[PDB]
C-alpha cells in the first residue's frame, strides 16, 4: 500500500532553514519520482520542484531555485528551504509522480503526503495548557452526553488532538484554533458519547504540540 | 507561465444535483504525442488532495462514476452528475504539460442540505483552570444547517459585549452540517462577581432561541 508519511510541524525564525521529511512506502523510486509543493491557507498551491530519488537529480522552479535543496536517503526524501521569510509560512506537501522510461514524467500527481505545517516566527514557542470540558446535566441531550478538552495558550499552530489513543474518532469535532489578544492560540475539541457509558468507559484527550515538544494526556471524568 | 483559471470560485450545490467546474489555460496543454495533461484533484476539509481525473478524461478505479472530465486545448470541465455529501471540499485543476506545474485558484463546493437544528451544550470552567487565575465557559453548537447561527453570552441577564471567541468547523463530510464553539473568558475575579452564565442561540431550525445556562453553586 502506498504511504507518504511527512515529518512533524516545525517552527523557525526568519533567516533560518527548515528541513522537511517524506518517507515513502508501497512503491519504488525506479518508476516514481517525488514532487514538493506548498500551500498557504488563503492561497492556492505553489509548485516547488521534483527529485529523482535514484540519482538525486533535481529540478527546481525559479522562485525557489536559489534557496531550496531536495535530497534523499533510503526511502526518505528531504526538502530544505533556506533564508526563510514571513510569507514562507505554509503547509508543505510531497507528492508522487509516476515515471515512464519512454516519454518520461507523466504530468500528474497520484499520491500526496499529509503535509507539514511550517511557520516562520521570531517569537518563542509556548506549549499548551489542557483543561477538561466535563460532561454535565447541562451537557446531556437525547440520552447523549458531550465532553471535551480545551487546549489554551500555545504558540504556534498546530496542536493535534486524538481521543483514547485513536480508539475514538466518531462524533469528534476538533474546532479551528482561535487567536487571543495575547497573541496565543486556543482551540476546543469535543465528542458526543452515550450518557449511559459515563461510568464504564474512559475518555482521554491526547494533546500534541510538536513545535514545543509537548504531550498532554488529560482524563475527562463526569 | 501557464496561468490556470477556474470559473465558479464558489459553487453552492444541493444534494442529488449536478455540478460543473471550468478550467482555462493561457496556453495549449497538448504535448508531444497528443497527450493533454490536465488533472482534477479533490481536497476535503482537513485532508490531502486526491486525484479524481487524469489526462482530461481519465478516471482511476476507486474514483466514483459520477465524476467525469472533458474539454480540449485551453478549455476543460469537471462534472459531477449527482452531488453527494463526501463531494464537499475544494477542487483543483493542474497542468502537467510544462514546468512549473500550475494550479487553479480552486473551486469551493459548498454543499446544501435540509435545515438542521443545533445541539446546544455548555461547559463550566475547569477546577485546574480556576487555580491559574482565568475562567473559560464554553458554548457548544453541534451539527446544524445552515451555517448561520447567533450565539449570545448572558451574565445574569446582561448581554456580553467583548469577552468571547468563536469558531466554526468546515462542512461535515457525512451530514453536510456545521459545528460552532464559543469561549467566554474572564479573570477568576470577574468570574466570581456573577452567578448565572448562559448562552442563547438563534438559528433557523429553532422556533424559539435555545438558552443553555449554569449558575455558580
Ligand atoms: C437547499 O436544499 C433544500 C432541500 O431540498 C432546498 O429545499 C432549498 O431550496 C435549497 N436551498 C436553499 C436556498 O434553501
Amino acid at each position: 500500500q502506498v504511504q507518504l508519511v511527512q515529518s512533524g510541524a516545525e517552527v523557525k525564525k526568519p533567516g533560518a532553514s527548515v528541513k522537511v521529511s517524506c518517507h515513502a512506502s508501497g512503491f519504488r523510486f525506479t518508476d516514481h519520482y517525488i514532487n514538493w509543493l506548498r500551500q498557504a491557507p488563503g492561497q492556492e498551491f505553489e509548485w516547488i520542484g521534483w527529485i529523482n530519488p535514484g540519482n538525486s537529480v533535481t529540478h527546481y522552479a525559479q522562485k525557489f531555485q536559489a534557496r531550496v535543496t531536495m535530497t534523499r536517503f533510503g526511502s526518505t526524501i528531504y526538502m530544505e528551504l533556506n533564508r526563510l521569510r514571513s510569507d514562507d509560512t505554509a503547509v508543505y506537501y510531497c507528492a508522487r509522480e509516476p515515471y515512464d522510461f519512454h516519454s518520461g514524467l507523466e504530468g500528474s500527481l497520484d499520491y500526496w503526503g499529509q503535509g507539514t505545517l511550517v511557520t516562520v516566527s521570531g517569537a518563542s514557542t509556548k506549549g499548551p495548557s489542557v483543561f477538561p470540558l466535563a460532561p454535565s446535566s447541562k451537557s446531556t441531550s437525547g440520552g447523549t452526553a458531550a465532553l471535551g478538552c480545551l487546549v489554551k495558550d500555545y504558540f504556534p499552530e498546530p496542536v493535534t488532538v486524538s481521543w483514547n489513543s485513536g480508539a475514538l474518532t466518531s462524533g469528534v469535532h476538533t474546532f479551528p484554533a482561535v487567536l487571543q489578544s495575547s497573541g496565543l492560540y486556543s482551540l476546543s475539541s469535543v465528542v458526543t458519547v452515550p450518557s449511559s457509558s459515563l461510568g464504564t468507559q474512559t475518555y482521554i484527550c491526547n494533546v500534541n504540540h510538536k513545535p514545543s515538544n509537548t504531550k498532554v494526556d488529560k482524563r475527562v471524568e463526569p | 507561465d501557464i496561468v490556470m483559471t477556474q470559473s465558479p470560485l464558489s459553487l453552492p450545490v444541493t444534494l442529488g444535483q449536478p455540478a460543473s467546474i471550468s478550467c482555462r489555460s493561457s496556453q495549449s496543454l497538448v504535448h508531444n504525442y497528443g497527450n493533454t495533461y490536465l488533472n482534477w484533484f479533490q481536497q476535503r476539509p482537513g485532508q490531502s488532495p486526491r486525484r479524481l481525473i487524469y489526462k482530461v478524461s481519465g478516471r482511476d478505479s476507486g474514483v466514483p462514476d459520477r465524476f467525469s472530465g472533458g474539454g480540449s486545448g485551453t478549455d476543460f470541465t469537471l462534472k459531477i452528475s449527482s452531488v453527494e455529501a463526501e463531494d464537499v471540499g475544494v477542487y483543483y485543476c493542474m497542468q502537467g504539460t510544462h514546468w512549473p506545474r500550475t494550479f487553479g485558484q480552486g473551486t469551493k463546493l459548498e454543499i446544501n442540505r435540509t435545515v438542521a437544528a443545533p445541539s446546544v451544550f455548555i461547559f463550566p470552567p475547569s477546577d485546574e483552570q480556576l487555580k491559574s487565575g482565568t475562567a473559560s465557559v464554553v458554548c457548544l453548537l453541534n451539527n446544524f444547517y445552515p451555517r448561520e447561527a447567533k450565539v449570545q453570552w448572558k451574565v445574569d441577564n446582561a448581554l456580553q459585549s467583548g469577552n468571547s471567541q468563536e469558531s466554526v468547523t468546515e462542512q461535515d463530510s457525512k451530514d453536510s452540517t456545521y459545528s460552532l464553539s464559543s469561549t467566554l473568558t474572564l479573570s477568576k475575579a470577574d468570574y466570581e462577581k456573577h452567578k448565572v452564565y448562559a448562552c442563547e442561540v438563534t438559528h433557523q431550525g429553532l422556533s424559539s432561541p435555545v438558552t443553555k445556562s449554569f449558575n455558580r453553586g
